[PDB]
């Protein structure tokens, strides 16, 4: 009861600076989206293709089993 | 006493509360100052509470 | 495409059970890569002549036809386990699972 | 003559024994 109070009054004081548009703007004004995470893929159609990063191949392991 | 057998029960109970907060944020650099104002602080993420 | 880190090839992988003869081994990329070139080398020292590498070769293949006959007995008693669980019926996969959906989702 | 091939016999025979062998290495 306390706490909820307490947490909102701050917050109305906290959340009343000045201006508060020119960082919407500011924001907004950058379209281009955050880079997003590079994958290995197909120039046509964009599925995924295997990589050979060291840090992940140096913990790879196989074996050889006679067929049935 | 090599005729007795004492069984031993370990049990855990589940912890069920659990939640994730996904912010980021943007500052835009006129110069040097990284605009450290009041309405710069608010974030733009998502909250998941299970 | 071209600059995405420090790469890493493909390489060599081991039958376990004619590597390291009979008895149990562990894991190093240095002592696989040895033995497949150590053993086209005796191979080709045996074949020259050489009764110690013949040795080593024979050797190899003593453990190479005691590993394979061990493996197909275990596909052999592997099949005969099957054939008693289910009768001559078959183990069937799990459909799979594309999320929630508007619809009765088993159908 | 014949010393070369004995001394190479040899030497990966002694390199195959005390290294390079996974079963002294599990051990």
């Amino acid at each position: 009861a306390v706490k909820v109070a307490l947490g909102v009054a701050f917050a109305f004081w906290w959340t009343s600076g000045p201006g508060a548009d020119e960082e919407m703007d500011a924001k907004a004004q950058q379209e281009p989206d955050r880079r997003s995470q590079y994958t290995r893929h197909y120039a046509f159609k964009g599925r995924g293709r295997k990589e050979f990063l060291r840090s992940d191949m140096k913990n790879d392991a196989n074996e050889l089993v006679p067929t049935r | 006493d090599v005729n007795k057998i004492n069984v031993k029960i370990r049990c855990e109970e589940v912890q069920p509360k659990s939640m994730e907060l996904d912010l980021d944020w943007s500052f835009q650099l006129k110069n040097g100052i990284p605009s450290i104002n009041r309405q710069s602080l608010i974030p733009g993420g998502s909250v998941e509470v299970s | 495409q071209m600059s995405e880190g420090v790469l890493k090839p493909e390489g060599w992988a081991t039958m376990e059970t004619v590597a390291g003869l009979g008895e149990e081994v562990t894991e190093d990329e240095g002592a696989e890569s040895f033995n497949h070139v150590y053993y086209r080398q005796m191979y080709e020292l045996a074949v020259a002549g050489d009764p110690w590498a013949q040795r080593e070769y024979a050797a190899m293949l003593r453990a190479y036809d005691k590993g394979c006959e061990s493996y197909r007995a275990s596909y052999e008693e592997a099949d005969v386990d099957a054939n008693v669980e289910y009768g001559v019926e078959s183990y069937v996969v799990d459909p799979i699972d594309f999320g929630p959906s508007f619809d009765p989702e088993d159908m | 003559n014949f010393v070369y091939s004995e001394l190479f016999v040899k030497l990966i025979k002694e390199c195959k024994k005390r290294i390079h062998d996974q079963t002294f290495l599990k051990n």
